[PDB]
């Protein structure tokens, strides 16, 4: 499958939706999220299934499935 | 089968929508497939409580007659809490077939119910002598022990 739908959730209850390529680096999703929410990349870390998402990870590599949740946390800034 | 079809449903539901900061993932079989009868989970302490900052690991074990029966929920390692047995097994009435378990209860509801228990112990039905006695006799020491445990299990 070329694309996957994902949502990014925060502890503040926000839920932001994305549709991205399965084989594209997740750095590009992180950058989009930061642009949409008006915050810098160094201020957040993103987890999937309890593990940190590296910039070079892809949905395919991580075994993501349609409408999976990704969690965003505030980083020490610090 | 009845258990496995329900557990596959629970997994699909959890992946799409689950409470923030929790983890619930089936273990694997030798062939790389999922073992839906044995899940590795984690429950975050509630913010604004002495549990804040901890992430507490738990195994959820299902019997073959699930969802007639509740899973066994066991903290690994065993947790200091009045309603957690020395073994790590959690005591909670929704987790007993002949008390408040209902087949429709979901994994989200189980994990949120255990989370709620953390800062709201049930002193009518203690499970371990140590955390129960300290809770009853010395709440200041109880909170020191809880905050130390939360630090020990804080994500790095
Ligand atoms: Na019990």
């Amino acid at each position: 499958m070329e694309y996957i739908k994902l949502k990014v959730i925060g502890q503040d209850s926000s839920e932001i939706h994305f549709k991205v390529k399965m084989t594209t680096h997740l750095k590009k999703l992180k950058e989009s999220y930061c642009q949409r929410q008006g915050v810098p990349m160094n201020s957040l870390r993103f987890l999937f299934e309890g593990q940190r998402i590296a910039d070079n990870h892809t949905p395919k590599e991580l075994g993501m499935e349609e409408e999976d949740v990704i969690e965003v946390y505030q980083e020490q800034t610090g | 089968g009845i258990a496995l079809s329900r557990l596959a449903q629970e997994r699909k539901a959890w992946r799409k929508d689950h409470p923030f900061g929790f983890v619930a993932v089936p273990t694997k079989n030798p062939d790389g497939t999922m073992n839906l009868m044995n899940w590795e989970c984690a429950i975050p302490g509630k913010k604004g409580t002495p549990w804040e900052g901890g992430l507490f690991k738990l195994r959820m074990l299902f019997k073959d007659d699930y969802p007639s029966s509740p899973p066994k929920c066991k903290f690994e390692p065993p947790l200091f809490h009045p309603n957690v047995y020395p073994s790590g097994t959690v005591s909670l009435s929704i987790l007993e077939e002949d008390k408040d378990w209902r087949p429709a209860i979901t994994i989200k509801q189980i994990l949120l119910g255990i989370q709620e228990l953390l800062n709201e112990p049930n002193i009518q039905d203690p499970a371990q002598a140590e955390a129960y006695t300290i809770y009853c006799q010395n709440r200041v020491e109880y909170e020191k022990r809880v905050r130390a445990q939360a630090k020990k299990f804080a994500p790095s």
